[PDB]
């Protein structure tokens, strides 16, 4: 999952 | 002996990222929920919600971490996350007061604070405890920011899968520390194992601090107050 | 006519469980994130999560919701909720500056400041005609806490499974209102279907919320920005 | 799912 993470990471 | 280039730019690269992503006013701490005197808890899962967003920003410019795949970035940060958070906390903590300051009285935390935030002394003493020892070592910038890559970079965390590659990353990392030390600071040939230490205390801080997180979050009442973003990184999905 | 016992203790339980859900001073808003001017999205979510949880305090004292399972419960909840919070907020609302004042100038919202929260004009312009018509409806506080309690158990929504015993207590309910309107409001003949059909207004607006929230919570950077309560009530798991 | 929900729900 880790929706966030992966958006943060760009 | 002297420094590399490319060790030297690691420096650089790290010091900057350091800059980039620590905020010395604190200003931006009046956009989280107010802090109350579990009153506590709003506050402080903003903050560390906050801080969790700048460790990420850190690591993004780590040099090699962007290389890696996102699953082991993923990975890396949702272990070694809270230790960054104390590590990097050292900034603000003060030894005058025993407590981290942040640009007023209503952003003093004290040990009282934190325990109005679903905390016991179990992790709040050796944590004030860890601050003050790691206070006490004097370190420079540079030696702090190492410090905090060496941390991230650890290849001993759950759910890492090029171990092999982080291992790389860390070592050429702690040849860089080593270095500096030797060459820039007078007064340290103990330092470097205080500091590795200080890592091995970290472990033993992420695990209470994991006991009481998982208490905490498991307690509906108490989790809602949380943050999608500290659910996700202190939440253990795969 | 005059109303009966239990249609009397009806409109006692709906109207003190109003009180107790509905601080008219919103002094709890300081506990919000704050303000700014996606700048308002934190303090609006903030706003939203605060008012479904009085919102659920107000359904816990309906009678007969209680003796609901609590599958059924929770799927009233998840689709009126923000019916429930258009139709709460109507008392905050002010047609002298056309806006929700809540105590303050910080605390005062009008259209362009939720527009900095994530919606556009397509809600807010039905939204604020809504509160219009609404507000000039001038209800009494047991014809006010009445619709919300109808809205909240409308059996015609997704996920519900004793639409038999929903809709017993729907039309109790409305029996009540149709009622009171008749005996203890003056002028108010065309009333009772100024109310359905500001039901049926609802559900648009309901409808244009929906689109829009799935539009601002599938990106992970606005998303973050809510809370685990709206998230749960809003998100469409099952 | 919905733990939040359920434990307002009391
Ligand atoms: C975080 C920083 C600073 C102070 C740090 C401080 C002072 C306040 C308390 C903190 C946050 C401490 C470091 C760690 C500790 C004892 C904690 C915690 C916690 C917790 C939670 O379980 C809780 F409670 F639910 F919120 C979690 F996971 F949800 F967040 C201030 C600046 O140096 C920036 C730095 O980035
Ligand atoms: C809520 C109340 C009051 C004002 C209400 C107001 C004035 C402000 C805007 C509100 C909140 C309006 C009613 C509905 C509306 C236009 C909205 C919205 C929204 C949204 C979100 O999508 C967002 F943006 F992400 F936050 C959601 F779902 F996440 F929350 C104030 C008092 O009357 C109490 C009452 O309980």
């Amino acid at each position: 999952r880790h929706k966030i993470l992966h958006r943060l990471l760009q | 002996h002297m420094l590399s280039d490319e060790q030297m730019q690691i420096i650089n690269s790290l010091v900057e990222a350091h800059h980039k992503t620590y905020d010395d006013s604190y200003s931006d701490f009046v956009r989280f929920r107010p802090p109350v005197r579990l009153s506590m808890l709003p506050h402080l899962a903003d903050l560390v919600s906050y801080s969790i967003q700048k460790v990420i920003g850190f690591a993004k410019m780590i040099p090699g971490f962007r290389d890696l795949t996102a699953e082991d970035q993923i990975a890396l940060l949702k272990s070694s996350a809270i230790e960054i958070i104390m590590l990097r906390s050292n900034q603000s903590f003060s030894l005058e007061d025993m407590s981290w300051s942040c640009g007023g009285p209503d952003f003093k935390y004290c040990i009282n604070d934190v325990t109005k935030a679903g905390h016991t002394l179990e992790l709040l003493e050796p944590l004030v405890k860890f601050q003050v020892g790691l206070k006490k070592l004097k370190l420079h910038e540079e030696e702090h920011v190492l410090l905090m890559a060496i941390c991230l970079l650890s290849p001993d965390r759950p759910g890492v899968q090029d171990h092999v590659r982080i291992e790389a990353l860390q070592d050429r990392l702690c040849d860089v520390l080593q270095a500096y030390i030797r060459i820039q600071h007078p007064g340290g040939r103990l330092l470097y194992a205080k500091m590795i230490q200080k890592l091995a205390d970290l472990r033993s801080l992420n695990e209470e601090h994991s006991k009481q997180y998982r208490s905490l979050s498991f307690q509906p009442e108490h989790s809602m107050q949380l943050t999608p973003l500290v659910l996700e990184v202190f939440g253990s999905e795969v």
